[PDB]
């Protein structure tokens, strides 16, 4: 179906322990297949997958390249940042930029991303239209009059509809037995006595691949969305993920309940029971 | 592949 | 403005007693970055601990997967310790392998 792809940028100051460090990773949906960590002995990006680790030393000493370099930039933008926000070269600070491209079956540009954050606070957006900014504050406004006077957005579109779209499409390719292949969810309902009249059904979605999954616990048919306990999508390690929800139901009761699965993988959505 | 797209704040 | 880490201890694949399996403590939802995560086996800090590579989620805030090779037994505990800015003491999560 569609696919993503994306950069993940965070810088991190740490005044009195050197330069802040850097560290970028790129996924193509939930798959992480490259990483650069300028804290490493030998920094470089480095394959994380793999189906990028074909990719020749153009493509690695290219992307080693842009790392450092986009580190540089990232650590000037956290100097920049803390004249923008009156701040202390005393405090640690995090920049993170997200890139990204989203694309549909036919290998469309479905649309493009670039978002930064400073401190884990949204600070500029390019827009859908891949044209124009969203500022968060006025720190932000002052990048965005920056950006829009040097048509920083017309380099993002470009990067975004076309060598984004174009690896992307190549990464599907070379990546196809995994970037191509999703995991169904391996299902199940456990049952745990919490006392004489109450337990907790447990519906357990394991082994799935992507993450996007979607479980809910009905009761006599009605979503119980306030009663659930729907745990964090986590990942297992071995590419997949697991995720669980649960509910409290009164004894005797269980039958009352049914566990909704919902996951690409699946040709139609499951019902369980315990 | 990863944006060259540097710009300063 | 800073968040406290989520923690999820869990294994790998089901527990099955005596078989090789992965222990997983999964950190995320936190800010600023920075956090110590020991998986801890009777108490003691285990020394062949991976983690994957920051990455942070849509909110921008952080994850960590901090992994060990692990054979379960039915009397060895084991618990991830995770220290954060945003925590005054290490908090120490206990496997459940039912969760």
């Amino acid at each position: 179906g569609s696919h993503s792809m994306r950069y993940f940028y965070t810088a991190m100051s740490r005044p009195g322990r050197g330069e802040p460090r850097f560290i970028a990773v790129g996924y193509v949906d939930d798959t992480q297949f490259v990483r650069f960590d300028s804290d490493a002995a030998s920094p470089r990006m480095a394959p994380r997958a793999p189906w990028i680790e074909q990719e020749g030393p153009e493509y690695w000493d290219g992307e080693t390249r842009n790392m450092k370099a986009s580190a540089q930039t990232y650590r000037e933008n956290l100097r920049i940042a803390l004249r923008y926000y009156n701040q202390s070269e005393a405090g640690s600070h995090i920049i993170q930029v997200m890139y990204g491209c989203d694309v549909g079956p036919d290998g469309r540009l479905l649309r493009g991303h670039n978002q930064y954050a400073y401190d884990g606070k949204d600070y500029i957006a390019l827009n859908e239209d891949l044209s124009s900014w969203t500022a968060a504050d006025t720190a932000a406004q002052i990048t965005q009059r920056k950006w829009e006077a040097a048509r920083v957005a017309e380099q993002l579109r470009a990067y975004l509809e076309g060598l984004c779209v174009e690896w992307l499409r190549r990464y599907l390719e070379n990546g196809k037995e995994t970037l191509q292949r999703a995991d169904p969810p391996k299902t199940h309902v456990t049952h745990h006595p919490i006392s004489d009249h109450e337990a907790t059904l447990r519906c357990w979605a394991l082994g799935f691949y992507p993450a996007e999954i979607t479980l809910t616990w009905q009761r006599d048919g009605e979503d119980q969305t306030q009663d659930t306990e729907l745990v964090e999508t986590r990942p297992a390690g071995d590419r997949t993920f697991q995720k669980w929800a649960a509910v409290v139901v009164p004894s005797g009761e269980e039958q009352r309940y049914t566990c909704h699965v919902q996951h690409e993988g699946l040709p139609k959505p499951l019902t369980l029971r315990w | 592949i990863s944006p060259r797209t540097l710009d300063a704040w | 403005i800073q968040r406290t880490p989520k923690i999820q201890v869990y294994s790998r694949h089901p527990a099955e007693n005596g078989k090789s399996n992965f222990l997983n403590c999964y950190v995320s939802g936190f800010h600023p970055s920075d956090i110590e995560v020991d998986l801890l086996k009777n108490g003691e800090r285990i020394e062949k601990v991976e983690h994957s590579d920051l990455s942070f989620s849509k909110d921008w805030s952080f994850y960590l997967l901090y992994y060990t090779e692990f054979t379960p037994t039915e009397k060895d505990e084991y618990a991830c310790r995770v220290n954060h800015v945003t925590l005054s003491q290490p908090k120490i999560v206990k496997w459940d392998r039912d969760m």
